[PDB]
């Protein structure tokens, strides 16, 4: 003769890899620059 | 008299040409003192001695600088005295002859101080005033080739001058100061002089003179610039310059242009470095203004050379140098001369490695204004004007000053080109001009499409998407490239080289069109493209790209499957690169990549041990480190090499090999895939930005980035395939699906629909693992939509065999066919439809063949050989090994086909063809044989002691499934494996208990042994960026980590090691469901209880032979689940109670039945073992009365254990066992049993002693804590024994403090009510809670990530008493990156339960808790009501709460489960995940 009771529910998925953090690699470096005869 | 000094001097002239040879002059001496003496005063005599004097030190040769400097300086002195004095004789000019001959053989020597030149220096100036003097008299005019000596003479004098400054430069060193800092005046006088002396000259006079003086110049110049005194370099070089220039056009017509070009060269390069940049331009002016009447190959240095100053200029923050061009500096010059002018400012300025947008568009602006549009090569011109300003505006924004968008601009700069009627000779630029045009559309069409995608993105913050791709554009837009291709293919594959202006332009947007067709999956054409580029580079003498080109097509003939044309095209690369200069970056990497190549082609054939050897060199150089992105691409291109090295089997390599390639850094492919896609994303973030992969810079073409932007993520799509079908492959599909989801959205931003298509099948595979058919059947549905909209019961399984339609030419089209074929295959199997699947699996079947011969001769049209690839391509093999595969499995539901029973065979000579790339489908096949061999008391029976109450067939099939599981075991997937395992131990049994123990350990839970892997990979990377544990637990975990041998000594070596570490007081139980048909779940149960010091016991029992089996009970746990979910539907609350008070008795049942009917007398072995000598010594003296009875393998260990639990042992218990053990003589061995027991009443169980419960993913759903006789024991699960073993290994390093010190009980966070749903529970708690010391939580909000962060991290316990386990407050990646040191009280519904989709492993967030490092893990099995759980959370709290100290948790677990009003249905609910937990 007790009421109801409420059924907690189990809610549950993403599982995105996200890890966006990076190592922010290094920029190509400047990396830039014949005169030789008698 | 009037000859007598005549014949004075030819005796003189004589007497020097003997002293040459025989030093006759010395007699000549004295006849020139006579002559002295008879003429007393005479310059040419004093001359005369003097050069007699020099005479005799250049037959000296070489000696003191002083005498020569005394000679040089009597010299001068006789010089001066001569000129000065009205006496202009020619004998003077002759002394002056002989002295520079003299000085000309002592200039063998090449030694000279500062002074001796100086002196030099005045002798030639006086011998040069002599010189104009003789010329400025009326003979010289009068006699051309009079005039034309003198000349003769005086730049010979200068000449030798030059050599001595020249020589004197060189034999100089960095303490030479103001040597040349002086010497430098008197260099800029003989320029000075040789300028003056050019007046007058005419024709070829003139020409050579004024070569021959630049020539000298030059030689000046060129060592006066080494001096690194510019300053200087530029003084003397001014004069000459400036005259050559501000000439008339015209007026040195044959002074060749190199000859010019170095004096230029020399002060342009001075005045660029001396840090004033305007004159330099002015002297790039100046330097074009001579050489205008000349052809623009020459120019083509000086303007180089105005950009480097320009940009300087720019760089060094001047802004005024930067606004000014050539319009605004050449004004007067013909129109087309200043256009070619300025179309070679803009490629300069191409060539920059920097930001030039606005140099660019002013420079076309100049361009568009200066070109004449209504003439038709005016309107040729602007076309190609209009192509340069579509690169500019399609890269950058200027449209406000510009007033038209870039597909404006190409499209009409496209309406001028076709209507240009070309001469016969201008037809390939043409060509050329429309191929680029055409390229650039495709490009900013695809601009725009992508910031379309961007937007649409930011905006609605995608299935619809997917079918959202207008076919229109891809079908034109794609032919924008197929007519770019034709152009440049006609314009290339001519015997005779392109007539075009820029070849170099040709070469790289071939290589941006190739990148291009690389990501419109379309590599054929790529392949094409590739060819054309050799073609290029051929003509171009570019070795760089030559082989450059060479290794790209070796690479994707690699990827395509072809070895032998990627090895000729290898050794085509490697001529190349020794064309190439060794110490140069392009050098190292080019080799480099050749390395991997042969390291890869090792791997396809075979040669595994040279392939890792040149991996490994590959490895360790120290250049692939270097910060550039082509050295990252190639550190890609090493990840995934590596990749395919830990992928074979261990017999391919030797030990230390495997050792020193995993010693690097990677132990499993998967951990080499992610990294290598981390570092693609990190490309990608460095070349554009994140907009392209994420929701939220500026992109610098300098031609570079342009074709690594189309590359880079051609390459991530590779690499995410990679990842996407070996994660699936090995189990973790939530993985895939992640990867799948991220590539997809990528592909829906790019708009290509070949590589959704693909993503999509896989992602459809995926969920056919998860068994979500309707999902699966969406995603394949809008495949067959995007097949339908590429390709202009579907119609493609319809096509001819060799046939040429879109989906038959491409072979990823090809293989994304045969992939939905597959899936739709699964699909109709998995819904019951027998028939139509194998029709379609056998349509795969033949499919594949015919697709590889396709790609066969596809191949060799495209490259041209004349013999066939030796084997056809390997790429559908897996495609086909998985159909042989899956038809087997088939055959085995249905053993009377006839034809499904040759399947096996045809499908195990396909895969023993290839080994070892096909090794997991060899062990599926082999295993499906042994099921077949098998195929009642079984063979089983003979190997293990209890019967319930080579040669041989067993023989055989223990060496198959030895076999297959030497072939997976390196990386195994989770199902097979576990099939293999369990088999194999069921066939091993007691005839090796160590080897079945280890098997039976090893099949549980290796999903989670992979993602612990990969964890440790990340945390170790973590640790190094910013680990003696780490490392231990690694190799702990590790599937590589064995010696050298025969199965199954290395596995039993291990496994005793890790039995030697087994703390003391821990019993391991692992039950395990042994299943004989893959899908299915098994009746026979494995039990291993793994003790320290004892010998591992292990017993099967088949429980298909009862009533109640196994089968039967996981059945009704799932009944019982679903009435649980329809009784709540009710809204009586009679019926509700009535309904549950049922589930109640029927869970009551169930775990009865579980104790009694599942385990029966082996109840005892989960039961701990006594302390006390007694047992011992009984099962001493029963071993061999048992031996006598009957006893097959005799085990004092598994009687000790059963006599252990003797006050406990039924007579029904003592039956069983007594009649399974000994069949022979049941009724002796009951006799000798129940004494045995009689003797051993009265036995007191040890105390501290503790079940650790490893269960398979079917068996962890039911409630086993819950039995009656473990109600009062401490029982916890585990996901693995090595779990076990890690937490020792942390416990050791102080890494967990609860299970090193405890619980500090004011340590506590609390989440109560979260959703404001529970208003029962949060009465009943909040003030308890509340009220609590040290306590802290969340009531009636919800909690921030941050907060159940630190919850986790900084406290000691952690209460949630809310829905569910709020995976939405911290989801299971982020608890994953938490050290837990907290005890995860989650009070939910399903809290600890794991989810069992399809075949695949339990997953939760149970696991990421433990392998995060949770001391204990509470949570419900299944579903639970608010009140009785809260009652239950009341009961439990208080009893541990109030024990005080030293409480261990477990003990009040147990208690509690008798406070709620059902019992079995809510208090049979909470589970314990860890290792045992007290109080401080
Ligand atoms: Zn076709």
């Amino acid at each position: 003769m007790d009421d109801r009771e409420i059924m907690r529910e189990g809610s549950a998925d993403d599982d995105m890899l996200v890890s966006t953090t990076t190592s922010n690699l290094l920029l190509e470096s400047e990396q830039s620059t014949h005169l030789e005869y008698e | 008299s009037p000859q007598r000094a005549l014949c004075l001097l030819e005796l003189t002239l004589e007497h020097c040409r003997r002293f040459c040879w025989s030093r006759h002059h010395d007699k000549a001496i004295s006849a020139v003192e006579k002559a002295h003496s008879y003429l007393r005063n005479t310059n040419l005599a004093p001359s005369l001695q003097l050069c007699q004097l020099g005479v005799k030190l250049l037959q000296v040769g070489e000696e003191g600088p002083q005498a020569v400097a005394k000679l040089l300086i009597k010299a001068s002195a006789v010089l001066s005295k001569s000129m000065e004095a009205p006496s202009p004789p020619l004998r003077a000019l002759y002394e002056s002859c002989q002295f520079f001959l003299s000085g000309l053989e002592r200039g063998t020597k090449r030694r000279y101080r500062l002074d001796a030149i100086l002196s030099l220096f005045a002798f030639l100036g006086g011998y040069c005033s002599l010189l104009q003097q003789l010329r400025d008299d009326g003979v010289y005019g009068g006699s051309s080739k009079q005039q034309q000596s003198f000349l003769q003479m005086y730049f010979q004098g200068l000449h030798l001058y030059t050599v001595v400054v020249y020589d004197f430069a060189q034999g100089c060193q960095i303490v030479d100061l103001a040597d040349l800092t002086q010497l430098v005046d008197s260099c800029k006088s003989t320029v000075v002089w040789m300028l003056e002396a050019l007046e007058g000259l005419s024709g070829q006079e003139l020409t050579d003179h004024m070569g021959m003086t630049a020539s000298y110049t030059s030689n000046l110049a060129y060592s006066f610039y080494s001096h690194k005194l510019y300053a200087e370099a530029c003084a003397i070089s001014e004069p000459l310059c400036q005259h050559l220039g501000l000439v008339k056009p015209g007026t040195y017509p044959e002074v060749p242009p190199e000859k010019l070009h170095r004096c230029f060269r020399l002060q342009v390069e001075s005045l660029k470095k001396l840090g004033k940049q305007a004159q330099g331009c002015k002297m790039v002016i100046l330097w074009l203004a001579a050489l205008q009447p000349c052809s623009p190959e020459h120019m083509a240095e000086p303007v180089t050379f105005w950009v480097r100053v320009k940009m300087d200029a720019a760089r060094a923050g001047d802004k005024e140098l930067q606004l000014k061009t050539l319009r605004d500096s050449l004004s007067g010059w013909d129109p087309e001369t200043l256009a070619l002018l300025l179309r070679e400012e803009l490629q300069a300025y191409k060539a920059v490695r920097a930001d030039t947008g606005q140099e660019r568009f002013n420079i076309i602006c100049d361009l568009l204004e200066l070109s004449p549009e209504e003439t038709p090569a005016g309107a040729w011109a602007r076309a190609t004007h209009l192509v340069e300003l579509a690169q500019v505006l399609c890269y950058h924004d200027f449209t406000q000053q510009t007033n038209c968008s870039a597909l404006d601009a190409i499209r009409e700069a496209l309406q001028l080109l076709d209507s240009v009627r070309p001469e016969a000779q201008a037809r390939d630029q043409l060509l050329d001009d429309k191929a680029q045009a055409l390229l650039w559309l495709y490009i900013c069409t695809l601009e725009a499409k992508m910031q379309e995608g961007i937007e649409r993105d930011r905006r609605a913050q995608f299935l619809y998407s997917n079918i959202a791709f207008n076919l229109a554009a891809d079908a034109a837009q794609s032919k924008c490239l197929d007519q770019a291709l034709a152009l440049w293919k006609e314009l290339l594959t001519k015997g005779q080289a392109p007539a075009v202006r820029c070849l170099q332009q040709t070469a790289a947007s071939l290589q941006i069109l190739a990148a291009l067709y690389q990501l419109v999956a379309k590599p054929m054409q790529a392949l094409e493209v590739l060819l054309l580029l050799r073609i290029v580079s051929e003509r171009l003498k570019d070795h760089s790209k030559a082989a450059g080109s060479s290794c790209h097509i070796t690479q994707l003939l690699l990827t395509l499957g072809c070895p032998s044309y990627a090895q000729l095209h290898l050794e085509e690369a490697a001529s190349s690169l020794k064309h190439l200069d060794q110490t140069t970056d392009t050098y190292l990497l080019l080799s480099l990549t050749c390395d991997l190549l042969r390291s890869q082609l090792y791997w396809t054939h075979q040669k595994v041990t040279k392939g890792v050897s040149l991996l490994l060199s590959v490895l360790r150089d120290p250049a692939l480190q270097k910060s550039s992105k082509a050295w990252y691409l190639l550190r890609v291109q090493v990840l995934q090499l590596v990749a395919a090295y830990l992928s074979l089997p261990s017999n391919n390599l030797s030990h230390s090999l495997w050792e020193q390639l995993c010693a690097q850094g990677w132990q499993t492919p998967e951990i080499a895939l992610i990294d290598s896609h981390k570092l693609l994303r990190s490309i990608i973030l460095l070349l554009m930005g994140s907009d392209i992969l994420s929701t939220q810079t500026s992109f610098l073409d300098y031609g570079e980035n342009l074709v690594q932007k189309w590359q880079v993520l051609s390459e991530v799509l590779s690499c995410s395939e990679k990842l996407v079908c070996h994660l699936g492959r090995l189990g973790s599909v939530s993985e895939a699906k992640a990867f799948c989801l991220e590539a997809l959205k990528l592909t829906t931003k790019l708009q290509i629909p070949r590589q959704c298509a693909l993503f999509l099948v896989l992602k459809g595979e995926l969920e056919l693992a998860r068994n979500d058919i309707d999902l699966c059947q969406s995603d394949l549905q809008q495949v067959l939509f995007l097949l339908e909209s590429c390709t202009e019961i579907p119609n493609f399984l319809s096509h001819s065999p060799t046939c040429d339609c879109s989906l038959c030419a491409s072979p990823v089209l090809t293989a994304v066919c045969l992939r939905w074929v597959l899936v739709t295959a699964g699909v109709r199997l998995a819904m019951g439809h027998q028939a139509q699947g194998l029709d379609l699996l056998q349509v795969v079947l033949k499919g594949c063949p015919e697709a590889a011969e396709r790609l066969t001769q596809a191949l060799q049209a495209s490259l041209n050989h004349k013999t066939p690839p030796s084997l056809v391509p390997s790429l559908l093999d897996e495609i086909l090994a998985q159909a042989y595969t899956l038809l087997a499995l088939e055959g085995l539901n249905q053993p009377s086909n006839e034809s499904l029973q040759k399947v096996l065979q045809s499908g195990l000579k396909f895969v023993a063809a290839r080994i070892p790339h096909l090794e997991p489908w060899r062990a599926s096949l082999l295993l499906i044989w042994a099921l077949t061999k098998l195929g009642t008391t079984q063979l089983f029976a003979s190997s293990w002691g209890w019967q319930p109450p080579g040669l041989s067939t067993l023989d055989s099939i223990c060496d198959s499934l030895s076999v297959a599981f030497r072939g997976i075991s390196h990386c195994p997937p989770s199902g097979l494996y576990a099939h293999l395992c369990r088999f194999l131990a069921l066939c091993l049994g007691h005839r090796d208990p160590y080897a079945t123990a280890f098997l039976v350990t090893e099949s549980v839970s290796i999903t989670c042994r992979h993602q612990l892997l990969t964890h440790l990979h990340r945390q170790l990377s973590k640790a190094q960026k910013h680990d003696v544990p780490l490392a231990r637990i690694q190799r702990l975990f590790s599937f590589r980590a064995l010696e050298s041998g025969h199965f199954p000594q290395p596995e039993k070596e291990s496994f005793q090691e890790r039995l030697a570490l087994i703390p003391s007081g821990v019993t391991v139980c692992v039950l395990a469901l042994a299943t004989l048909q893959p899908g299915t779940v098994g009746n026979t149960l494995l039990l291993t209880r793994l003790e320290k010091d004892s010998p591992p016991v292990s017993v099967q029992i088949p429980t298909g032979q009862n009533k109640l089996h196994l089968r039967s009970v996981l059945n009704e746990f799932d009944a019982i689940q679903k009435a649980q979910k329809e009784n709540s539907s009710c809204t009586d609350k009679r019926e509700w109670w009535t309904g549950r008070l049922a589930l109640d008795h029927r869970m009551e049942v169930l775990i009865a039945s579980l104790e009694k009917s599942v385990l029966g007398c082996w109840k005892g072995l989960l039961l701990p073992s006594s302390e006390e000598p007694g047992p011992a010594q009984e099962a001493s003296r029963l071993q061999e009365l048992l031996q006598d009875c009957g006893w097959k393998y005799p085990d004092r260990t598994l009687l000790k254990i059963m006599l252990s639990g003797a006050g406990a042992l039924t007579p029904q218990d003592i039956q069983a066992l007594a009649y399974g053990l000994c069949p022979t003589q049941p009724e002796r061995a009951q006799e000798l049993l129940n004494e045995a027991v009689g003797r051993l009443q009265g036995l007191t169980v040890p105390s501290n002693s503790h079940l650790v419960l490893v269960l398979d993913k079917d068996l962890q759903k039911l409630p086993w804590e819950s039995m009656p006789s473990l109600q009062a024991l401490p029982v916890t699960r585990l996901p693995s024994f090595r779990f076990l073993l890690s937490y020792s290994i942390i416990k050791e390093y102080g890494a967990s403090p609860v299970l090193s010190q405890g619980v500090d009980p004011r340590s506590t966070f609390y989440v109560l009510n979260p959703h404001n749903n529970l208003s029962s529970t949060e009465e009943q708690f909040r003030a308890n809670f509340s009220s609590e010391a040290g306590w802290r939580g969340v009531v009636g909000e919800v909690p921030r990530p941050e907060q159940v962060q630190e919850a986790l991290t900084k406290h000691d316990l952690y209460i949630y008493a809310g829905h569910g386990a709020g995976a939405r407050f911290l989801d299971g990646q982020a608890v994953l990156r938490l050290s837990c040191r907290a005890v995860a009280l989650l009070f939910g519904s399903s809290s600890a339960a794991l989810a069992v989709h399809g075949n695949l492993e339990g997953a939760g967030i149970v696991l990421k808790y433990i392998m995060a490092g949770c001391p204990l893990f509470l949570g419900n099995l299944w579903d639970v009501t608010d009140r009785d759980i809260d009652r239950y959370t009341e009961a439990l709290l208080q009893g541990w709460l109030g024990a005080g100290p030293g409480a261990p948790l477990l003990y009040y677990v147990n208690q509690a489960r008798q406070a709620p009003r059902l019992k079995y249905l809510i208090g049979a609910a909470p589970i314990a995940y860890g290792l045992p937990v007290s109080l401080r």
